């Protein structure tokens, strides 16, 4: 019946959005927040008030807007504006004191309540008595309490509660027994009288039911003295684990304030304070901070801070910090550091090592926040770096464990490198220079280097950030020997499992020409050989086939090695992607595109040294004779043809005739024609015709292509289903199918000509995105992620694709419901063409009406509509909706960072039972699609309409700006992560060929990509000088997407009306 | 047909360049321009012959020859040149490029090379010319007016409210008021500091109107100097007072019906010598005659396939 009730709320919503659809009503929008609410969708519901903000100030006096906004100190300071400038009025008051029961303000909520007493009306009278027991309760004042308290009805949840709290202070516990249970059934009625359409009160209940439960413990607290560490531990337990905003946590401490004073509960209310601080509270923890110090709020601002608990100053010394005063708060801690030696050096007499220990890792945490100001209020320079440096080793001493401390220390002696680096490269732009540097470098290089590497022990599971930053120095030192020694020490000591994270980075360096770093690397990934060998024979067999020389020969070396303990691996793996690669491109496929190739440059180019390289090698590519049955019935039908087509071009290579030629072309023409009819007709592939080695596979040892890890079961190919369709399109990809150990099938993409590599270093920092946003409280509270998919690359040209389940292009689902519903398919496009002939050569003002004309005679639900259609139920269409909004703003923001081009209707799809989106085709990433010369994407990520749409109304407002700016947030604080994974394949060499593609040395080109990515993680990506924080940001992002003039200037494939 | 007392000139997406008889609405001759919308027509003060400035070109018919085809073409300019604007002294040709560069060009010369460059950053949506004939007023898409002294090669440049692009300019007869049109929908006005010969001329702010909620497309001045006219895409022209600064007549094409999505964006303007009429182009295929205090319309111009976005008006002797 609970999972029935949700189902009308549902379905009622969707008609009542549906409804709005037709007309923006507040009659509407009323029923709509509470629609929202009752299915516990508090974000939604906030969109829907955004909106009836931004649409209707009707509601009217916006300091009832910042309170229905839950923006309390906003509203407050609206209300004293709408007092001081009207009169009394009853009704403003009554908020205005509101406000101060939410932030906890119980000081001036008993003044306000007190020194104004008239109150004539009788409804003000009776709400200001629930409010004011609450405020005496938090200022002790009992006496009050009672007052007000025998003004509150004994019918209200409210009444019977208040006097179980002052039976518990006046020792009356049958009293508080009986008005608990009283009020527990005053308020389980109370969830039936508004069933449904409450406040945060129904969330709120928790709280009440939460503190009733708590207040029973407090009870167990007062006579019979067994428990007192058992209700500690379940008090201080839950409240780790617990996760309520500030205000609740405030009555719920008050609870515990009846029994256990701050003095002793000390780390609880911390703790507490902590929270009232990452919230953003400071007033409030500075109070709680103020009243455990039991000395001023530092009136005395000049003198010295208390030492009495060390732990209590550290705290209000860092709530200093965020608080506004922070020359002040860094000089108060280089002295409280100092007081802190001494009060251990000497006043620790031995039998006391709990205390030492205690007071030296709070030393370190101390140290590591010295450091942090100091770069913080100078940043780094000749002066700063030896001091902060100071510091970090002083944090690494006291704690010796602890990831952030040696973390920190690595990454200030990285940045001490790269700030001589960087500013040697200044001075080389206006002999003993070197010779300081490489004093200089050498002397930051080495502690960096052991820095990581005692990070990275320290991080198992969650290093990949501090593991690649080992390989900067490693690749980046062509090897001064002191570097290499501290390399070949923490290899040693370091974990094997470390490195797999990071194979495809080591692998892009086999052929390093530094003699020293290529050495480790081949001895390192020989031991990942030895343990882990799959995690290898897959990426070490691609570049054992390399044109590169030393590539492959250095490849082969590891794979001998490896040999000499999983021969057959390495000969199944050798094998089953020899296959692969055969299957991929046929050799007819191979002629089809190097006859066009060879017409152009003769037929159009006068090219014939050309076009003997694009022939040749078709022809020495089957002098090896055929090898498969399809590879023979091919020699037959077109073999002699072209055997002797290369008679007449090499007849014309040694005459240099021009009718000798033409004999040859003759002939090449001929096949063209024959193949080109039987291409169409290419749309499966039997194993036994294509490849026989393959169709004879049974039970190999060969893990399933990116399935292995440890922690997991290997699962190995065990049979090959012996047919491929192959995807009609340009390339004609193969839809490969495997079947597993395990006994699941696994379905691949065999791609022919498409270098997978690029994917492959996405999918790995989508990766470490997940990660971040598995870590991230409120993105895991949400479910943020991306649809990632296993990308295993076969050579430059080919490699496998995982086949994710379930979905759909964008494209299809249209297509389907454009045809189902007897629209013409691209009929935005017939429209703007019928309009404008020359839509593409129009002014960006003539464009704008044009692609505006086709918006307004189509229809931009499709989408939004067929996704309801689809839906079995509608609580089903709600989730599959709410999964869809939030999956997609992930990406967009991901994909902005990432500068993800060409998000066309077919690079994109959508999950058809979770609904979350997903992207395919990583080809343009960063500016690089914007960059073009022709048609260049305005766009930042498709934000398309019929996407907008398919949304809940008030989209925008609603999940998907909360869910940009939290996915934004987690970004921005883990930006060295996101850019050290960025940085390691920006300057990978070998994957920098889509960089010198700005023409349809490059070091520099490197450099501002990169610089380009660091701004939009330090909001400088739109003005240069203001340093945006994330809300603008990501506003100016969806308005850049949303911008008619830029959607107008989309290519037309792009779809920018879909 | 340049023959006739009144030129009349109208094209658009339909390829073609349509004279009309003012007085009647029958279309006279039509011209052939393939290959390219029509972004400005300007009939030469000479009134022989008339530019066309499109895409990557500027062709420029015959207004006297009755019936060729481009007696000029000025090529090897990259993306659409925007505004046209003539020298009254026979020989000069300005214009504002996709390209960021405004153009002096020599009709009395060979080349497709022009005389005169002035690059901006930002492509420039018009240039107008000063009556004195001796500086040039361009605004650019970024929110700049550069005022450019052809003489002391001195650039100038002011930015009103602009974050947002300067759509058109213009400068009245008499050489006392500068407006400028932008995308928000404003219409900005100046008083001109008369300095010309020994030149100071200077701009003081006088105005902002509020003239439209959607892109304010063309802005133009009366002969008279007496009214000021703001063609828009909320399918408006409106008649502003120089006395006044006010409302004085509104032409619209808005339908009837809240669920029509319009059809028609009111592209260009002209005005009669006498100032008492106006004709207006729109992107629904027709030109219109206008009466400028009652706001009737006097004239339907019917003929053009596709959408019209280009007017020219001329009354000489
Ligand atoms: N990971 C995948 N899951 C499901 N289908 C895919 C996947 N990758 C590609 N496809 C299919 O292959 C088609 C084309 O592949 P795509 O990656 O867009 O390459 P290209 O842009 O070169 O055509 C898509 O329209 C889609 O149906
Ligand atoms: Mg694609
Ligand atoms: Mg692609």
């Amino acid at each position: 019946e609970r999972a029935a009730k949700c189902r009308a709320y549902a379905k009622a919503l969707h008609y009542k959005e549906l409804e709005f659809q037709k007309g923006p009503t507040p009659a509407i929008l009323e029923s709509l927040i509470s629609i929202n609410n009752k299915l516990q969708q508090p974000e939604a519901a906030a969109g829907v008030l955004e909106y009836a903000m931004k649409h209707f100030g009707e509601l009217e006096i916006q300091a009832t807007w910042y309170e229905k906004l839950h923006e309390w100190e906003d509203a407050l300071v609206a209300y004293d504006k709408k007092m001081d400038t009207n009169k009394d009025d009853p009704e403003l008051m009554l908020g205005r004191m509101r406000c101060l029961e939410a932030l906890g303000e119980w000081g001036q909520l008993h003044q306000q309540c007190c020194e104004k007493w008239t109150l004539v009306n009788d409804e003000t009278q009776a709400k200001m008595a629930r409010m004011a027991a609450a405020a005496a309760w938090g200022l002790g004042q009992w006496d009050s309490m009672e007052e007000y308290t025998c003004m509150i009805p004994r019918d209200t949840h409210d009444g019977a509660f208040y006097r179980a709290v002052l039976a518990l202070h006046q020792d009356l516990f049958s009293l508080a027994q009986q008005c608990i249970d009283k009020a527990r059934d005053l308020l389980d009625a109370e969830l039936t009288a508004m069933a449904g359409e409450s406040y945060s009160r129904a969330y709120g209940a928790m709280v009440s039911c939460h503190m009733l439960s708590e207040l029973e413990e407090v009870i167990q607290y007062k006579l019979v003295p067994e428990r007192r560490e058992i209700i500690r531990q379940i008090w201080w337990e839950r409240l780790q684990g617990c996760q309520r905003i500030v205000e609740d946590w405030q009555k719920i401490l008050m609870v515990r304030s009846l029994v256990v004073s701050p003095h002793e509960d000390m780390r609880t209310w911390l703790k507490y304070a902590s929270l009232c601080g990452k919230s953003g509270r400071l007033a409030l923890a500075h109070k709680t901070l103020v009243l455990l110090l039991g000395v001023d709020p530092s009136r005395q601002l000049d003198h010295p801070l208390p030492t009495v608990h060390p732990q209590v100053t550290y705290a209000y010394m860092k709530n200093m910090w965020k608080s506004a005063r922070k020359i002040d708060a860094f000089q108060h801690m280089q002295h409280f550091v100092q007081t802190m030696q001494q009060q251990a050096q000497h006043a620790i007499a031995t039998e006391d090592q709990q205390h030492k220990q205690e007071l030296h890792k709070l030393m370190a945490r101390c140290f590591l926040k010295l450091g942090e100001w100091q770069l913080n209020l100078q940043g780094i320079n000749e002066s700063t770096i030896p001091k902060v440096l100071q510091y970090y080793s002083a944090a690494t001493e006291h704690d010796r464990s602890w990831y952030k401390a040696w973390h920190a220390w690595a990454v200030m002696n990285f940045e001490a490198v790269l700030h001589y680096k960087h500013q040697n490269q200044a001075r080389d732009e206006k002999k003993k220079v070197t010779e300081d540097l490489s004093k200089t470098l050498l002397m930051y290089t080495v502690p960096a280097v052991q820095g990581f590497f005692r990070s990275i022990s320290l991080s198992r599971g969650n290093n990949l950030q501090d593991t690649l930053r080992v390989l900067t120095l490693w690749f980046d030192y062509g090897h001064w020997p002191d570097v290499n020694e501290a390399l070949v020490e923490g290899v040693k000591a370091i974990q094997i499992d470390t490195w797999l994270q990071v194979i495809p980075q080591l692998i892009a360096r086999i052929d390093t020409p530094r003699p020293l770093v290529g050495r480790l690397i081949h001895q390192l990934l020989t031991d990942i050989g030895r343990y882990h060998p799959q995690a290898l024979i897959y990426p070490l067999t691609v570049a054992s086939k390399s044109t590169t020389t030393a590539r492959h020969n250095a490849a082969n070396k590891i794979l001998k090695n490896m040999c000499e303990h999983s021969n057959t691996l390495v000969q199944q793996a050798m094998m089953v992607s020899e296959e692969l690669i055969r299957v991929a491109i046929l050799w007819h496929e191979m002629w089809h595109e190097g006859l066009e190739e060879a017409s152009r440059l003769y037929f159009g180019e006068r090219n014939v040294k050309g076009m003997f390289e694009v022939l040749e090698p078709l022809h020495a590519m089957m002098e090896r004779g055929p090898q498969t049955l399809k590879e023979t019935s091919f020699n037959q039908a077109y073999g002699r043809d072209l055997m002797e087509a290369q008679e007449w071009c090499r007849k014309y290579m040694k005459s240099g005739n021009v009718k000798d030629l033409t004999q040859a072309w003759d002939l090449y023409y001929h096949v063209f024609r024959r193949i080109s009819k039987q291409l169409p007709q290419l749309t499966s592939l039997e194993l036994q015709y294509v490849s026989p080695k393959l169709l004879m596979c049974r039970d190999l040892e060969l893990a399933v292509p990116g399935t292995y890890d440890p922690n997991q079961p290997i699962i190995r190919i065990q049979s090959i289903a012996p047919s491929l369709q192959v995807i009609t399109s340009k390339q004609r990809p193969r839809k490969l199918t495997l079947m597993g150990s395990n006994g699941h099938e696994f379905v691949f993409l065999l791609k022919g000509h498409e270098d997978l590599r690029q994917d492959e270093r996405v999918m790995q920092l989508f990766g470490l995105v997940n990660t971040l946003l598995a870590n991230d409280p409120t993105s895991l509270r949400k479910n943020l992620s991306i649809q990632r998919y296993a990308v295993i690359p076969l050579s430059t040209n080919s490699g496998l694709i995982g086949w994710v389940p379930h979905c759909d292009t964008l494209h299809a689902l249209i297509r389907d419901y454009r045809e189902k519903k007897k629209i013409l398919l691209n009929i935005e496009h017939r429209i703007m063409l019928r309009m404008a002939p020359d839509y593409d050569h129009l002014t960006l003002m003539q464009k704008v009406e044009v692609f505006e004309h086709a918006v307004n005679n189509t229809a931009g639900d499709d989408l939004a509509k067929l996704l309801w259609l689809k839906s079995p139920s509608s609580e089903v269409w709600f989730d599959r909706r709410t999964n869809y909004t939030r999956s997609l703003a992930v990406m967009s923001m991901v994909g902005y960072i990432l500068g993800l081009g060409d998000r066309h209707p077919s690079n994109l799809m959508l999950d058809r039972l979770s609904g979350k989106i997903l992207h395919i085709d990583f080809g343009d990433c960063f500016e690089v699609a914007m960059t073009r010369e022709k048609f260049p994407e305005k766009i930042p990520f498709r934000l398309t309409r019929m996407l907008t749409n398919a949304m809940e109304v008030t989209g925008l407002d609603g999940n998907y700006r909360i869910t940009c700016h939290t996915v934004m947030e987690v970004l921005r604080e883990h930006k060295d992560s996101v850019m050290a994974v960025l940085e390691a394949f920006v300057y990978d060499p070998l994957l920098n060929w889509r960089l010198m593609d700005t023409n349809t040395a490059l070091n520099k080109k490197a450099i501002q990509i990169i610089n380009r990515v660091r701004d939009k993680l330090t909001g400088r990506d739109f003005s240069h000088d203001d340093t945006l924080d994330v809300p603008t940001q990501v506003e100016l992002l969806i308005k850049q997407a949303t911008s008619h003039e830029n959607l107008c200037q989309c290519y037309i494939g792009w779809c920018p009306f879909w | 047909v340049g023959s006739d007392p009144v030129i009349l000139a109208t094209a658009g997406y339909d390829h073609t360049v349509r004279f009309w008889q003012a007085h009647s609405g029958i279309c006279t001759r039509t011209v052939q321009h393939q290959d390219s919308q029509v972004n400005a027509l300007e009939v030469t003060p000479d009134r022989s012959m008339i530019a066309a400035a499109g895409y990557q070109h500027i062709r420029m018919y015959d207004l006297n020859s009755n019936n060729p085809n481009p007696i000029i073409s000025y090529d090897g300019v990259n993306k659409n040149i925007a505004s046209v604007g003539f020298h009254e002294d026979g020989r000069w040709m300005y214009t504002g490029g996709e390209d960021c560069t405004a153009r002096i060009w020599d009709l009395r010369s060979r080349n497709l090379q022009c005389q005169r460059i002035f690059q901006v950053n930002a492509p420039i949506n018009c240039v107008c010319l000063h009556p004195n004939q001796a500086e040039l007023i361009v605004g650019d898409q970024s929110g700049a007016i550069h005022i450019w002294d052809l003489k002391t090669d001195h650039n100038e440049q002011l930015i009103p409210e602009p974050e947002v692009s300067i759509t058109s300019a213009h400068i009245d007869p008499d050489a006392s008021y500068m407006a400028a049109v932008n995308s928000t929908g404003n219409c900005y006005v100046w008083n001109l500091t008369g300095g010309i010969g020994d030149e100071v001329t200077q701009l003081i702010p006088k105005t902002k109107i509020p003239a439209h909620t959607r892109y304010a497309l063309q802005c133009r001045f009366s002969p008279d100097s007496t009214l000021l006219a703001t063609c828009s895409a909320d399918q408006t022209c409106k008649i502003w007072r120089t006395s006044n600064f006010s409302l004085m007549t509104e032409l619209s094409i808005k339908s009837g019906n809240p669920g029509e999505s319009s059809r028609g964006w009111m592209w260009g303007c002209a005005f009669s010598g006498d100032s008492q009429y106006i004709v207006t182009a729109s992107s629904d295929n027709l030109a219109r005659l206008w009466c400028v205090e009652t706001g009737e319309i006097k004239r339907e111009y019917g003929g053009h396939q596709k959408a019209v976005v280009c007017l020219a008006f001329n009354d000489s002797v």
